RNA sequence: ACCACGAUCAAAAGGGACAAGCAUCAAGCACGCAGCAAUGCAGCUCAAAACGCUUAGCCUAGCCACACCCCCACGGGAAACAGCAGU
RNA sequence: CCCCACUAUGCUUAGCCCUAAACCUCAACAGUUAAAUCAACAAAACUGCUCGCCAGAACACUACGAGCCACAGCUUAAAACUCAAA
């Protein structure tokens, strides 16, 4: 998070803000503001770090950054409010809308899609093809079918050596 | 339904016609077991 | 042309165009921006369509 | 509208709940037997797999779990 | 001959595209000039209010 | 020029790259619904040989039939990447684009 | 007739296409790929219906399948009209 | 049904259960008020597009199968016999 001494986004570019009394600097810093003011500073840092034009807020890049800051705020909220079903819904929906943005950014501008993922620390994942309940009977059979495959592979290799050994003896 | 829905469902699957007491046959041979009257 | 694959792509480029792939390996790009649908049909008929004589014989 | 369709369903549901209450001990014995057959049918399904793959016994260290018991 | 005629029709459409794009840049610049002026006034006003 | 493979030239979208030197390509064709007389997309999967492993999931590729299949399901090879995913070059102008917008103006090189 | 680097006809093999009902058949369980090989990778099919069950000769200048049964027919059960007439 | 007393329960914490006439029984998005306004009633009549759902009554918020922390449960959900109606 930005330091508490950080000035608000509105007062950072006023002339003479560095020569005012320390008390005035405390009153115009993040320490004396609500968390939403800290999130505006985080959004500004990500913009300059990632997007080519930090002033264009309507580009697909800026929206992914704006939404990514909201997602981190919900995650921090839900860390303290674990039974808040309203904000848990907002988190899951926001994650689903960022994936829809990242998909559309990957399809249109891959070089920018790569910078957005590196800058925000997002690991893009392709959706699974089939969403279906892995119930007990399925999770047990699939495990057995993988074990049976693994054992058949081992037996097939022990049928390569014995055949190889016998062939050498003939010579 | 929408055209996409009609295409996805396909033509309506008409249930196979049921067979009555004769099992789809015009007549059947039978052996009488008992006679009686019904109201 | 039931055996000719036709595939559509939306909003992938700034302008609309047709591209034909021929058996030889040749590719025919047809720019259609500003053209009416009737002009597009007449254009591809001229460059890649069978003439009326070839069809009469068949 | 009248509630005549609801009333038919009302009585059907009432009589069903009462029947289940009257026979809840027989139904519990039947349910237990079905779960046993269900478990056996599941074990056979897995045994068919390794047998059709050429193995003679279950994969080393494999124990088929009981996936239908309340525990 | 038809493949060459098609390439020539595309080149013709390209010159019309370049002419159309030049007229759109001049219009974009005019608008972009006003928005910067307006946006500069809003900043100076917003900056004065904050100062 | 002869080949035993039915589909000689097909365009499709790469939907899988998990096989070595093989791209899984979804090819869609228009098929007429006889009752509705409306065309609906019908998709089929083709494995295409990709020697250089240059195909990315989501890019449009052109497949060429091989003279004879090289594997049970590999009957085609990658002939050309038509539209690289997120890196499309406009064929009409030759300039890079991001959707319906140019990334470099056609007026740059006149 | 023979040779036909041909035509006609048409197997095997390779590619594609090709019935109906049931989704209370929803997962299949090795179903993939690369490599000269060694071997390596862990993949392949599927709610756009895989897998499964049931039903049915079919798209009729005709075609397919079967030819007592064990899909096959070395072998075995056994001793054969689903050729015509006939019982 | 009326009167009195009192418990589970209504509360909190931690986990389950996943059902309502959960109905404003009127789906989402976009659009219209002109033509034929329009079965009746209700909350005037419609267009575009899309998804979901429906196809006589009853059997049946049932049986069986399957899934589920559910074990007198929930969801999904038939058929036979019967009727000329509902
Ligand atoms: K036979
Ligand atoms: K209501
Ligand atoms: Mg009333
Ligand atoms: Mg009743
Ligand atoms: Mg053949
Ligand atoms: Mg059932
Ligand atoms: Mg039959
Ligand atoms: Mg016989
Ligand atoms: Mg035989
Ligand atoms: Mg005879
Ligand atoms: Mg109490
Ligand atoms: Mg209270
Ligand atoms: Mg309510
Ligand atoms: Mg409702
Ligand atoms: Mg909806
Ligand atoms: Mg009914
Ligand atoms: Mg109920
Ligand atoms: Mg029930
Ligand atoms: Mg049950």
């Amino acid at each position: 998070d930005p330091p508490p001494s950080t000035l608000l986004k509105d007062y950072q570019n006023v002339p003479g803000i560095e020569k005012v009394d320390d008390v005035v600097k405390r009153l115009l810093s993040l320490e004396m503001a609500n968390k939403k003011e800290m999130l505006k500073i985080k959004q500004e840092q990500f913009m300059k770090k990632i997007v080519a034009n930090p002033e264009d807020t309507r580009s697909l890049e800026a929206r992914i950054i704006a939404l990514s800051v909201k997602i981190r705020s919900y995650e921090e909220h839900l860390e303290k409010h674990r039974k808040d079903k309203a904000h848990k819904r907002y988190l899951l929906m926001s994650i689903d809308q960022r994936k829809k943005m990242l998909k559309n950014l990957r399809n249109t501008n891959y070089d920018v899609f790569e910078k957005i993922c590196w800058g925000l620390g997002i690991e893009y994942t392709f959706p699974p093809l089939y969403y279906r309940r892995a119930h007990r009977r399925f999770v047990t059979k699939k495990a057995l079918c993988i074990r049976v495959f693994q054992e058949t592979q081992k037996l097939k290799k022990r049928r390569r050596a014995l055949k190889a050994a016998a062939a050498a003896q003939k010579q | 339904a929408t055209l996409n829905q009609m295409h996805r469902l396909g033509p309506p699957k008409r249930p196979p016609r049921k067979l009555g007491p004769t099992e789809g046959r015009p007549q059947l041979k039978g052996v009488v077991l008992c006679t009686f009257t019904r109201k | 042309n039931p055996w000719v694959q036709i595939m559509m792509f939306k909003n992938m480029t700034p302008s609309p165009f047709l591209r034909f792939y021929l058996d030889s390996g040749e590719q025919v790009l047809v720019d259609v921006e500003t053209k009416s649908n009737k002009e597009i049909m007449e254009h591809i008929r001229k460059i890649l369509g069978k003439n009326e004589e070839t069809l009469r014989e068949e | 509208k009248n509630v005549l369709k609801i009333r038919r369903r009302k009585m059907n549901h009432h009589k069903y709940r009462k029947l289940v209450k009257k026979t809840r001990f027989l139904r519990r014995k039947v349910q237990e037997g079905r779960l046993r057959r269900k478990q056996i049918k599941f074990e056979k399904d897995l045994r068919r797999i390794w047998l059709k793959a050429g193995l003679k016994e279950a994969p080393e260290g494999w124990q088929t779990p009981k996936i239908y018991l309340r525990g | 001959e038809l493949m060459a005629w098609n390439q020539a029709e595309n080149r013709r459409l390209h010159e019309l595209r370049i002419a159309r794009l030049r007229q759109e840049e001049r219009e974009q610049e005019q608008r972009q000039a006003l928005e910067q002026a307006r946006k500069a006034e809003e900043v100076q006003a917003w900056a004065q209010r904050k100062e | 020029v002869r080949s035993s493979v039915h589909a000689r030239w097909i365009v499709g979208k790469v939907i899988g790259t998990k096989m070595q030197k093989t791209a899984k390509v979804r090819v869609t064709r228009l098929v007429l619904d006889p009752y509705l007389l409306k065309y609906f997309n019908k998709r089929k999967t083709y494995f295409a040989h990709d020697a250089l492993q240059q195909c990315t999931v989501g890019d449009i590729v052109l497949l060429r039939a091989l003279p004879v299949p090289r594997a049970k399901h590999v009957k085609h090879e990658l002939a050309e990447i038509v539209f690289k995913v997120g890196k499309v070059i406009d064929p009409v102008t030759g300039k890079p684009c991001a959707g319906t917008t140019y990334l470099e103006s056609p007026l740059s090189s006149e």
